[PDB]
């Protein structure tokens, strides 16, 4: 030997000791209610609360609003004889181009 | 949820506004600071890079041994 | 860098030796006292750039 | 040295006189709050370096570093902003006395100004 | 050397191969001269004799790479008829690359060298083409 | 955003005046509540982004990343305190730490609205990566893993510098919507191609690109479980989102410049697949099925359509997931069997039920199998670069039939087979492993449920 | 007793009110950018008469 | 997985970087420490800087 | 040496240099060079030993030669205006003497080989005073003079000491002559800096000595001059490793520590007048500093390397003197990023 070294310990099973064990901590009481606050939190509260919340978010992104406004956009412009797309985006008496 | 969380789109708006002011201001100080530091350097006519020169005061006017200074 | 202790409490430890167009012993005066005296009246006053322009 | 030798600078001043009408820092600024949170980091380092506890003993050791650290930070905000102040004052006297150097433009919209488009597919 | 410099690029870039040569060659001397000079102060020569010819090895590596360079830039500029292209710098400097690898005798180094020379001849073209400038003059 | 900031930096002060046995509960029950918290960024505008102040700003690109960092992190805190059971107070502490602090730099990266003040973050992330890999690393060769990446990403990032601050001279402004706003073409000459290099190679080590990619394989192997969960879930992600945000301004000098990297990545996506198929350690499959999934994004960041970045988005959230995923799985039969190897240990299937079936429901959604977000964004991708070209189709065939391939051969040689005879010490999964594995596996099919949360702004 | 929940359970706070010290700063950066409220061409509208701002 | 990313995407790259630069460091460090050299290499430079430099 | 005589040997070493940063005179500012080097040579030879001689013979060799050529510069300044104030130098000959006799006293590349071998020589305590004051005052000679400094020549001087530094760093193994090397690096990054904004070379300059003080000091506490003898140092304070780790880190210009701003705000200075690849190749060569600060910082305190038996009564004691702001040295050099804006106040 090149050095006054420990002896590689063995493993150390949380079976042994505790055969109802959840494998967070040694200790059975802290194992336990580690196991409670991550199970309720991350499943119950995370979960089902923010997919809940995801899902009934408010429609900020104007998808219905976008709907609406082209439905009365075409009801408007058919009625009138309009092309229902406009050949342009901005007015060509507003642009001026170059000689 | 929007009533409880969440305020008007309004906000957002205007304060998007007022921050693109603020930027937009900043940039233009930024150019017009480079270009004035850029013309002083070069010329030093302004209060920056006024490298010192000797005071005149320590001149000694008085009549001396010779006639022509 | 430079911290001008001299002009802050109106202090000489240097100044006079500066220059040869200041006080000299017995007046005597430089060789080029004359010539000195214009460029510094010239120069005095308006930074180094414009001093050399 | 850009502002080094500017006119009627006095030598060794920290704060001039005309530093005054400037609105000092408020006492809650938070670069005011992050010199103190570094005199605290330091009072903590102090502790572990000398093998104390490190978030109990020597309070008063500790209030001193946040205390000292707290002042010169105000002193150096003040000179800080002071700083800032003048080189705004100074660029804009010398935009103001050099016209030909910073011309106005006329503004031409959207619609007058030609752009190229470089379609991306 | 700025007045070698000076000539090299008052030599124009598409002609004048072998006024090109000898002027990169000069340069290459120059360059090896200095580089012999500081190499026998800092690790004395065991002779007069081993010294000069470390200086001759040193002098003579520098000014072949350069020749190599300055007859394939040329040569290359002048035969694809396109001045002011970086590919001209790139080839003269892998040139170079493996004139460096030859007089070392080492193809490891004369990948190396035709790969960084190459990269670099193609860079200090396109700073000449650009107005890139390593020491700016001070402003703003 | 400060709401979401603070919280973490009283993470800090929790975490080191919480008691010895209490550290690793107080981190995860509020670690999982700042994520609730974060969750209620998804509700962005259709018009601009959500702009919170002169100093932080959401859009719909930064929030999915937002919040899968902080889900990330109670993962991370459980792996953790699974394989850190004989470590001493103060260095359990002092690990609790270094995941803060990366957590707090990764969220102040992904809301800053200036582009400097992003590098100076995204440059920060790397030195508590460096601390943990270098420090908690098992083998020897943690050392030459932390120079790798280290050396690697700044040798990349100094030329970003350079450029960030050259182009806040010339236009007077770094942020974000300012340069949007005021963006003027980039002309076709070598100063703007060597700007255009200069930010562009930076993003693409931090990608990582094929031929700029030793780096991950050398410390995704050799970190420890939390270091490699963050290192492929997040980090890699920050390449990314810069490149997504710095090509508002180099155009349209990317139509050019843009064809030797779509080369390097396609040929590199169909090589690191061909490398799968051949690996004798699980932990460089995995590391190699992520330098994959990141060439394709680099695709469909490079050919830029509306389409590619919604595919970029996508496959950039389902990778992260995936990714910690399978990290975690192949994580726990290392501390079984106490080695790497694949062939080591097999019949985990018969050894082991429900390690089985998760071993079999990430492998699923590593490879793109519908309706999964994997194959949304990788089909969006695909689609995109078939508009591009019409011979993407055949490399990205080839890709997806290689990662069925290297998928399904990790499958049945870790599970399915006869066990190893002399392996006796494979215990019962811990229900903290089974837990760490729903985590991962149930927000991924919510997320199928709800699409349009992780398609980006081009929605 | 009770004396030693609060010892060992008052970090269980630092969290939640880091929460609310960040709305409060979120409220203080949001009250400075009020320079274009009530400005802006698309939103530009009359005051209701018991109120005093559009948005806080 | 041997040919390109375990020897040659190596040898380009970090591999050649790493040689020149521990052959540079080599180059560099490796002085006897003797104050006759490095005066002579003083005397050089100043000889170099007044010619070279106007 | 007597306590007393040893504290008025440092008086005079800091009246030197107050003298060489008060005087408008060149005579004056070449007395205080001479009282700098007179008073600072029995500060090397403080604890006698063979290798304290050499360096402080080498020391003295170099500062005296660096002292004449100054001298020189001055007489030929003088020659061709008749001008003693120090301002901008009137002959470009007596410019180009006086930025070599300069670069020279500050260790600037190719002068630099003193460095290391005076500070491998002397003790941490001689060293730390001589990289730090040693530094302090021809920088100030230098920013007064900075308007006339030939660009070419003082930028090529401060690549080569980036270059050099990085290099040496990398082969060396003792602490003191890392320190040196990295001392040499800094210096090149400031002189870099020095022709386009004296500010910035004296925030840089503040910086490096805040982070050479912690680092000094750090040393000076754990008594490693080597590094093995610093693997030890986790085994009887863990802390003081840390402290090193993080300060070592900042040395390297790793975000978002105290190291990061001078690099930044130099290469930001650069830019505005049209550097881009001095820029880009010095941020590029630190590499080479930060390489070897992390193979220092892996034996130190990211690995635990092998300790020995006394060790435990080592274990047993405790440290009695007590260094004199090494907490407030260690969070400057940390810590102070966001209070970057306050360079204007440096102004
Ligand atoms: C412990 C210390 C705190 C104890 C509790 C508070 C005591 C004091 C209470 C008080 O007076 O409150 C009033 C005061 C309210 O100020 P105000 O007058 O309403 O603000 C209006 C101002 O006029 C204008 O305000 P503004 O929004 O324009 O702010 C300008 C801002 C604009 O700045 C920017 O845009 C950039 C900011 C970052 C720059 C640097 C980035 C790269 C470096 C990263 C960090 C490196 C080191 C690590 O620039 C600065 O603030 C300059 C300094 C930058 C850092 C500021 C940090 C403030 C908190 C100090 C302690 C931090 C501890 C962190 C670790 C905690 C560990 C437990 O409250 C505070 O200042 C409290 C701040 C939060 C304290 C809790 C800790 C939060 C940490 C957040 C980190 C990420 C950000
Ligand atoms: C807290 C968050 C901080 C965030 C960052 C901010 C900057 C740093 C903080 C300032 C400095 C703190 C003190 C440093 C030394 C600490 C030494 C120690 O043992 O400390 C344990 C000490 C308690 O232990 P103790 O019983 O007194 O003594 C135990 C012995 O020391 C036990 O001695 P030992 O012999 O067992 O020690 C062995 C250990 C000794 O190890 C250490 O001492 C490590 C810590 C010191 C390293 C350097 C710290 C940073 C210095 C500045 C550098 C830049 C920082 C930012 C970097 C960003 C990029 C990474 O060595 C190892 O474990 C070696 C292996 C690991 C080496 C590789 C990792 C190194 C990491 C270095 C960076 C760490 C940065 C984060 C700070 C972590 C510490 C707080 O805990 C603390 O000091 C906790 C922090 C203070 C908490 C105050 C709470 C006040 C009340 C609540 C306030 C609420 C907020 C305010 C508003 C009001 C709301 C209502
Ligand atoms: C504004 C400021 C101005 C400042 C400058 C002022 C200028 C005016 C000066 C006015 C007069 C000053 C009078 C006082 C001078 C004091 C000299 C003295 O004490 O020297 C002691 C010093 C050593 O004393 P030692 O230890 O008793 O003697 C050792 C023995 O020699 C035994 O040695 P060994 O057995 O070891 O080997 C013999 C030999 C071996 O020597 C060698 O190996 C050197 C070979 C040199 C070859 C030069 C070729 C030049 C070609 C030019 C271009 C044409 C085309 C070439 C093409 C390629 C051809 C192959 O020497 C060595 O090995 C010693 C190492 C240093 C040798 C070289 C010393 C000169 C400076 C370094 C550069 C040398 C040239 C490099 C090539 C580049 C040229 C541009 O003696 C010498 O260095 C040689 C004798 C003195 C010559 C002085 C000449 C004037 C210098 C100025
Ligand atoms: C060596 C043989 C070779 O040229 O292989 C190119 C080839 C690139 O693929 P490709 O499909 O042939 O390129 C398309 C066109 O040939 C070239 O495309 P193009 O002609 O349409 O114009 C775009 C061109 C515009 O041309 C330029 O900008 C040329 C001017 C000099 C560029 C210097 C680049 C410096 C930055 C990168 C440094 C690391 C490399 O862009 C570039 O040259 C991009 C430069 C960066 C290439 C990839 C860098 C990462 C390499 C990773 C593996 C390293 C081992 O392979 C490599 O670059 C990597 C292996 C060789 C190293
Ligand atoms: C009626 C009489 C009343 C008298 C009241 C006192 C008046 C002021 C007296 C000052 C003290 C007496 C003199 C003692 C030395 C003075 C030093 C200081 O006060 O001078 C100022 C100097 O102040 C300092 O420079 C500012 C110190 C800043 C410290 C922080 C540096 C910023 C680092 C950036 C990161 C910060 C991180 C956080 C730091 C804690 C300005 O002097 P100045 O003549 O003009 O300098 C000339 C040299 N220059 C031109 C090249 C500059
Ligand atoms: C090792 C580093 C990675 C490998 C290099 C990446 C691939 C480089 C491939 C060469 C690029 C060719 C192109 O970029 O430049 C052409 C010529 O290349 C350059 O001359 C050479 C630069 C150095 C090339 C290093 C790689 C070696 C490639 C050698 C073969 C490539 C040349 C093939 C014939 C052109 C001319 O194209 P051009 O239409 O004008 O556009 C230039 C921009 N303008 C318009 C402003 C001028
Ligand atoms: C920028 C990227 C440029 C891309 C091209 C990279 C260079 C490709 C050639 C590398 C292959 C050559 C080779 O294998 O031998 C290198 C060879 C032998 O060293 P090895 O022991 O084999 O390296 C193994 C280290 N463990 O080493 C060298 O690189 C030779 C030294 C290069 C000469 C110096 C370069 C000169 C350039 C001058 C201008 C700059
Ligand atoms: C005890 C241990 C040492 C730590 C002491 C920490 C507190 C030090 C300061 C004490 C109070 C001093 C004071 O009066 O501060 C008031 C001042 C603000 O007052 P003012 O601005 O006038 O009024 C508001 C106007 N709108 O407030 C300020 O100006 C604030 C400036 C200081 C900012 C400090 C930031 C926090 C530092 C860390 C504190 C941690 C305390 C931990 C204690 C643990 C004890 C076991």
């Amino acid at each position: 030997i090149r050095l006054q070294e420990d002896p590689d310990p063995e493993d150390e099973n949380l079976y042994e000791k505790n055969p109802d064990s959840h494998g967070y901590d040694k200790d059975p009481i802290v194992d336990l209610w580690n196991m409670r606050v991550v199970f309720f939190f991350g499943f119950s509260i995370v979960l089902v609360l923010g997919s809940t919340f995801v899902a009934y978010l408010p429609d900020y992104r104007m998808q219905e609003w976008a709907r609406r406004e082209a439905e009365r956009l075409v009801k408007y412009r058919e009625a009138n004889g309009l092309p229902l797309m406009e050949s342009n985006c901005f007015d060509p008496n507003k642009i001026q181009l170059p000689e | 949820i929007a009533r409880t969380f969440y305020d008007g789109p309004e906000k957002n708006y205007e304060k998007t506004m007022a921050i693109l002011q603020i930027e937009a201001e900043k940039a233009e100080l930024r150019l017009k600071e480079l270009e004035v530091r850029r013309l002083m350097r070069a010329r030093g006519d302004g209060p920056w890079y006024q490298y010192p020169t000797i005071d005149k005061a320590l001149i000694d006017h008085s009549p001396k041994t010779t006639p022509d200074n | 860098p430079f911290f001008d202790v001299q002009k802050r409490l109106g202090l000489d430890l240097d100044r006079w030796m500066t220059i040869q167009s200041a006080e000299q012993p017995h007046k005597i005066p430089g060789r080029c006292h004359a010539f000195e005296k214009e460029w510094i009246e010239c120069a005095h006053g308006i930074g180094g750039i414009r001093a050399e322009k | 040295t850009m502002m080094s030798g500017r006119p009627g600078r006095v030598p060794l001043q920290f704060l001039p006189n005309e530093a005054r009408s400037l609105p000092p820092p408020k006492l809650t600024d938070p670069r005011l709050v992050y010199m103190g949170f570094l005199g605290y980091c330091s009072g903590l380092i102090d502790n572990a370096i000398r093998r104390r506890p490190v978030v109990s003993a020597g309070l008063h050791r500790q209030l001193l570093y946040v205390t000292s650290f707290v002042f010169f930070g105000y002193y150096l905000l003040k000179r800080q902003d002071y700083m800032y102040a003048l080189r705004d004052h100074d660029m804009f006297a010398y935009v103001k006395s050099h016209p030909e150097d910073f011309p106005e433009k006329d503004k031409k919209t959207y619609g007058e100004i030609l752009e190229e488009f470089h379609p991306v597919r | 050397a700025k007045t070698l410099l000076h000539k090299y690029s008052d030599i124009p870039e598409g002609t004048e191969c072998h006024r090109k040569a000898y002027a990169s060659t000069s340069i290459g001397g120059a360059t090896g001269l200095i580089v012999s000079a500081y190499s026998i102060a800092l690790k004395p020569p065991a002779s007069f004799l081993e010294g000069v010819a470390r200086t001759g090895r040193y002098t003579f590596t520098s000014a072949a790479i350069g020749a190599i360079f300055g007859l394939t830039s040329c040569i290359s500029a002048q035969v694809r008829e396109k001045p002011d292209d970086p590919l001209n710098y790139f080839i003269g400097g892998c040139a170079g690359g493996l004139t460096l690898g030859a007089r070392t005798r080492s193809y490891g180094i004369g990948a190396a060298a035709c790969a960084y020379m190459g990269l670099t001849a193609a860079l200090v073209k396109m700073g000449q083409l650009e107005g890139w400038q390593v020491f700016a003059e001070p402003k703003v | 955003m400060l709401k979401i900031i603070i919280p973490t930096t009283m993470l800090l002060p929790m975490t080191w005046m919480s008691k010895h046995n209490m550290i690793w509960i107080n981190a995860t029950v509020h670690s999982l509540l700042i994520s609730l918290i974060s969750l209620s960024l998804l509700n962005q505008l259709g018009e601009n982004s959500l702009n919170f102040s002169l100093t932080f700003f959401s859009d719909s690109l930064s929030a999915p990343l937002l919040v899968l960092t902080t889900w990330l992190l109670p993962l991370m805190l459980m792996a953790s305190q699974s394989h850190l059971s004989k470590e001493t107070t103060t260095r359990k502490k002092l690990y609790i730490t270094m995941l803060i602090l990366l957590q707090l730099f990764l969220i102040m990266t992904f809301t800053a609205t200036e582009l400097i003040l992003f590098y100076i973050l995204f440059e920060a992330t790397l030195v508590p990566t460096l601390i943990i890999i270098t420090r908690w690393g098992n083998q020897t060769e943690r050392l030459n893993a932390g120079l790798y990446f280290l050396f690697y990403t700044l040798a990349g990032s100094l030329p970003l510098l350079v450029a960030l601050v050259y182009i806040q001279n010339t236009t007077g402004s770094l942020n974000f919507l300012i340069i949007h706003y005021w963006s003027h073409p980039l002309s076709n000459s070598w100063s703007n191609i060597f700007m255009w290099l200069a930010c562009i190679m930076a993003f693409m080590v931090k990608m990582p690109l094929y031929g700029l990619h030793l780096w991950l394989p050398k410390a995704h192997v050799e970190a420890p479980i939390a270091g490699s969960m963050v290192l492929a879930a997040v980090l890699l992600k920050l390449g990314g989102y810069g490149m997504m945000r710095i090509t508002t301004i180099l155009n349209p000098l990317t139509n050019y410049m843009a064809y030797p990297f779509l080369m390097l990545s396609m040929w590199g996506m169909i090589m690191t697949s061909s490398i799968c198929l051949r690996q004798t350690d699980l932990k460089s499959l995995i590391a190699y099925s992520s330098v994959s999934h990141m060439a394709l994004v680099i695709v469909a960041i490079m050919i830029q359509t509306p389409w590619s970045f919604m595919g970029a988005t996508a496959l950039m959230i389902a990778h992260g997931l995936t990714s910690s995923m399978l990290f975690c799985l192949a994580n726990t039969n290392y501390e079984r069997v106490h080695s790497r190897t694949m062939i080591l240990a097999r019949g985990l299937q018969t050894l082991l039920p429900l390690m089985a079936t998760w071993w079999l429901v990430a492998s699923l959604t590593n490879l793109a199998l519908p309706p999964s977000i994997n194959l949304i964004g990788e089909l969006f991708i695909i689609t995109a670069s078939f508009s591009w070209s019409n011979i993407t189709i055949i490399l990205m065939g080839m890709n997806m039939m290689i990662t069925a391939l290297y998928s399904l051969y990790m499958l049945i040689t870790t599970q399915r087979g006869k066990y190893t005879h002399h392996i006796n010490n494979i215990k019962p999964s811990f229900t903290r492993e089974n837990a760490l594995m729903a985590l991962h596996i149930l927000p991924l099919l919510l997320l199928t449920l709800n699409p349009k949360m992780i398609l980006g702004p081009l929605y | 007793n009770v004396l030693q929940i609060v010892r060992d359970h008052w970090v269980h706070i630092l969290v939640p009110v880091g929460f609310v010290f960040g709305c409060y700063l979120d409220r203080r950066s949001d009250e400075k950018l009020t320079a274009f409220r009530n400005k802006s061409l698309l939103f530009k509208r009359e005051l209701r008469p018991n109120e005093e701002v559009t948005w806080k | 997985s041997s040919l390109l990313d375990l020897i040659w995407l190596e040898t380009i790259l970090p591999k050649t970087t790493s040689f020149i630069q521990m052959k540079m460091s080599i180059m560099v460090s490796n002085q006897k420490g003797l104050i006759k050299l490095y005066f002579l290499s003083f005397l050089i430079t100043i000889m170099i800087s007044m010619t070279l430099f106007n | 040496m007597n306590p007393i005589i040893y504290t008025t040997l440092i008086m005079t070493v800091m009246s030197g240099t107050m003298l060489v940063m008060i005087s408008s005179h060149w005579l004056l500012i070449w007395i205080g060079f001479e009282m700098n080097l007179l008073a600072m040579i029995p500060v090397l030879m403080k604890n006698f030993n063979p290798r304290a001689t050499e360096a402080a013979t080498k020391y003295f060799l170099t500062q005296a030669t660096a002292s004449m050529m100054l001298m020189m510069a001055i007489i030929i300044n003088l020659l061709y205006s008749g001008q003693w104030t120090i301002t901008k130098m009137f002959n470009p000959v007596a410019m180009t003497m006086m930025t070599m006799a300069l670069a020279m006293k500050l260790g600037l590349s190719p002068f630099h080989f003193w460095v290391p071998e005076v500070t491998q020589g002397i003790s941490l305590q001689a060293g730390l005073l001589l990289l730090t004051w040693q530094k302090l005052a021809p920088l100030s000679v230098l920013c007064q003079i900075s308007q006339s400094i030939n660009p070419n020549l003082m930028l090529t001087m401060a690549m080569l000491s980036i270059l050099i530094g990085g290099w040496g760093g990398l082969n060396q193994t003792q602490l003191r002559k890392i320190m040196a090397y990295s001392s040499i690096a800094h210096m090149g990054w400031m002189t870099a800096v020095l022709p386009y904004n004296t500010t910035m070379t004296i925030l840089n300059l503040l910086i490096y000595i805040t982070m050479t003080l912690a680092m000094f000091m750090l040393l000076i506490h754990s008594s490693a001059t080597t590094t093995l003898s610093l693997s030890h140092t986790w085994n009887k304070m863990p802390v003081i490793t840390s402290l090193m780790m993080v300060t070592l880190l900042s040395m390297g210009g790793l975000p978002p520590l105290s190291g990061f701003m001078p690099k930044w705000m130099i290469i930001q200075e650069m830019t505005k007048n049209e550097s881009i690849i001095m820029p880009t190749l010095m941020a590029m060569t630190a590499l080479l500093n930060l390489y070897f600060y992390m193979r220092l910082a892996y034996s130190s305190s990211l690995t635990m390397f092998p300790s020995t038996n006394n060790m435990k009564m080592k274990w047993q004691f405790e440290h009695t003197k007590q260094m004199k702001l090494l907490p407030t040295m260690i969070v400057l050099s940390t810590l102070v990023l966001p209070m970057t804006p306050a360079l204007s106040s440096l102004n």
